[PDB]
């Protein structure tokens, strides 16, 4: 019977040398720092101009996470994580109305380790415009969720799908939409 | 908004 | 590749009960899937969850500086993140927009599903309820549940088995914290 959860959130993942540092409000993103422009990303602009947040805690905190996967690693005698593969829906951010702007949301759920590709395809073709993503969102089974988002004008003339990879998958998953 | 420190696991 | 792949998470949650009267701080470390020590601020030291964690609780516990900062952070950390946070994040009000619509084109006594589309609102506690002729109706409801969008809004479908007839008026209503008064959306089965 909890009002409300605030989760900080991070990982590290080996051998990648990836790491991730967000904090979480109700399931959603409040920030996270990018750790290739070491600055803080607000899910949200508005935030920026309300909150405030030093990016350089971040990067030392993430120092700490990598040390200890070391440390885990050999204390586990390097056992691996066992691939779980994402569920994967699409579904559009409104009712569709031809030729009137929308947004279609790749949903990936229930998966880890936190690394997949994902490849917006129009009519088999891949396309970047104005596409955008979250980070890796946590899950209280440890598992992860992200979303992809593709602006669009609905039409009947065109298909999308969402094309992700997840080493827990046999096959990349193309998950379809087209206007019905 | 302000963040908790990591901390170093025991190395033994 | 086909490299094996070694995860380490840590999380701090702060749960927060009565506004910020009953606060609890759980801190996780997570290796792969298997968490194996936490802080819970119920508790009040650090305990290993598996046997891999034994170690370090250990060790944590041994330190008064730790454990004394760790048992403040409901209040240093919680309650201050939540305060500095509280109009952006608890306090986000958004009005979902209501639109009905029939899933298919289909003529009047065959049966159909009547589409109440809730959408772009925050938070996610909301009431959707379907009535006919003023009438609810609790039979033949088909809701999708809450969808979180992951741009702070959220979405839902409800939809209703029908077999509407001439003159038939169908509601959707909605309840949410965005609004003092229910949303109300109407669809007319044609008078024919």
């Amino acid at each position: 019977k909890e009002e409300h959860v605030i989760i900080q959130a991070e990982f590290y993942l080996n051998p990648d040398q990836s790491g991730e540092f967000m904090f979480d409000f109700d399931g959603d993103e409040i920030f996270h720092v990018d750790m290739a422009k070491k600055e803080t990303v607000w899910r949200l602009e508005e935030f920026g101009r309300f909150a405030s947040f030093e990016a350089q805690g971040a990067l030392a905190n993430i120092a700490c996470d990598k040390a200890n996967l070391e440390i885990m690693t050999k204390r586990s005698n390097y056992t691996p994580i066992t691939n779980v593969p994402p569920e994967v829906t699409v579904l559009t951010n409104s009712p569709v109305e031809l030729r009137e702007p929308n947004v279609l949301i790749c949903f990936i759920d229930k998966f880890t380790p936190p690394v997949v590709n994902v490849t917006w395809l129009r009519n088999g073709k891949p396309v970047t415009t104005g596409v955008s993503e979250t980070v890796f969102l946590p899950r209280e089974d440890h598992l992860f969720r992200k979303f992809h988002y593709l602006p669009f004008l609905p039409s009947t003339e065109d298909v999308y799908d969402c094309r992700v990879e997840h080493w827990g998958l046999d096959e990349p998953l193309l998950k379809h939409w087209e206007f019905d | 908004v302000v963040k908790q420190n990591c901390l170093k696991l025991a190395t033994k | 590749d086909t490299r094996p792949r070694f995860l380490w998470q840590l999380k701090f949650e702060c749960h927060f009960f009565n506004g910020t009267e009953r606060v609890r701080l759980l801190e996780r470390s997570i290796y792969n899937q298997e968490e194996s020590v936490r802080f819970d601020s119920d508790v009040g030291e650090y305990r290993a969850v598996t046997e891999l964690g034994r170690p370090d609780a250990e060790y944590w516990n041994s330190q008064k500086d730790l454990l004394e900062q760790r048992r403040a952070a409901v209040d240093t950390y919680c309650r201050h993140n939540y305060g500095v946070g509280e109009s952006f994040t608890v306090q986000r009000r958004v009005e979902p927009k209501v639109t009905v619509y029939p899933s298919k084109t289909q003529p009047l006594q065959h049966h159909n599903l009547l589409v109440c589309s809730v959408s772009g609102f925050y938070p996610g506690s909301i009431e959707v309820r379907w009535f006919r002729n003023g009438q609810e109706e609790k039979a033949g409801v088909v809701s999708t549940g809450l969808i979180q969008n992951g741009d702070w809004t959220f979405q839902t479908l409800v939809m209703l088995e029908t077999v509407p007839r001439s003159g038939e008026v169908y509601t959707c209503q909605v309840e949410h914290p965005s609004v003092t008064s229910p949303l109300t959306v109407e669809w007319r089965a044609r008078s024919e």
